[PDB]
């Protein structure tokens, strides 16, 4: 929820 | 008596610490370089530092057996809580007793009272952590014990904003069982004593100190022009 880049570091 | 399973898994676990862990540190001559004259002026440097260590951190708990199988949200919820008490944890490997600081093989990244002070945080934050720091030391950790509590540091179903509890608690149970059995089996008198029950008082230590940071993360972060000296990933870990 609006965490794009934690999102993508874990895949 | 250490099942198939739990070799296994502590097996994951060193090996997921060795690649997410680079004991030269190496990568720190890429961050903003440390100032130590003003005030915040360590702040960018250490900024830097924990921006850096919340990805090592991300990368190490995706090879935590059964944390693929969670939600994305649900771990996003076990990352954005538990970063600053791994990172506390994690630190413990650079932690040195003599200097009662944090020697990453160098003078210029070498971290004391001080420096962190220069970073904006209140002794009332720093004080319970550098005890934090020679506590966990004094356990003398083999590294199969260091790597299993930062992992059920990151597993924790008691987080707020947790959706699947359950699921979360059976991952960490696998883990708190391999982690007894290992001190048991693995770890000798006297440094075996109360091990166990020692290693989960801290994690309740990291809860407060998790609790102090984000109060004084508040403040700090609170004005913008300091906030301006964090980083996107900082910022969307902590707040904003
Ligand atoms: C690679 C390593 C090495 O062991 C070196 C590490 C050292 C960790 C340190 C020493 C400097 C001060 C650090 C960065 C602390 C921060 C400045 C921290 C102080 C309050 C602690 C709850 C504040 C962080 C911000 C973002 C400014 O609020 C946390 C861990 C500390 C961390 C680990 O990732």
């Amino acid at each position: 929820k609006n965490h794009p880049m934690l999102m993508n570091l874990l895949k | 008596k250490l099942s198939e399973e739990q070799q296994h898994i502590i097996a994951i676990l060193l090996d997921a610490h060795h690649k997410t862990y680079d004991p030269t540190y190496a990568d720190f001559r890429d961050f903003r370089p440390p100032v130590r004259m003003s005030p915040l002026s360590m702040l960018p440097h250490l900024a830097d530092l924990v921006s850096y260590s919340i990805q090592k951190v991300i990368g190490f708990a995706k090879m935590i057996p059964g944390f693929r199988d969670l939600t994305s949200d649900d771990q996003i919820v076990l990352l954005k809580s538990s970063a600053i008490e791994v990172i506390m944890l994690r630190s413990n490997q650079s932690f040195t007793m003599d200097d009662m600081s944090w020697d990453c093989g160098s003078q210029d990244y070498k971290y004391d009272v001080t420096d962190v002070s220069k970073a904006g945080h209140t002794l009332e934050l720093i004080e319970p952590l550098i005890k934090f720091q020679v506590g966990l030391k004094k356990l003398n950790l083999h590294e199969e014990e260091h790597v299993l509590l930062m992992a059920i540091c990151i597993v924790s179903p008691d987080r707020p904003g947790v959706q699947d509890a359950k699921l979360v608690e059976a991952i960490q149970d696998r883990l708190s069982n391999t982690l007894q059995t290992y001190i048991r089996c693995r770890h000798p008198p006297p440094g075996s004593h109360q091990l166990y029950a020692k290693m989960i008082q801290k994690l309740a230590d990291l809860r407060s100190l998790n609790e102090e940071h984000s109060k004084q993360y508040r403040s700090l972060s609170f004005q913008p022009e300091n906030s301006m000296k964090l980083t996107p990933l900082v910022l969307e870990v902590f707040g904003n």
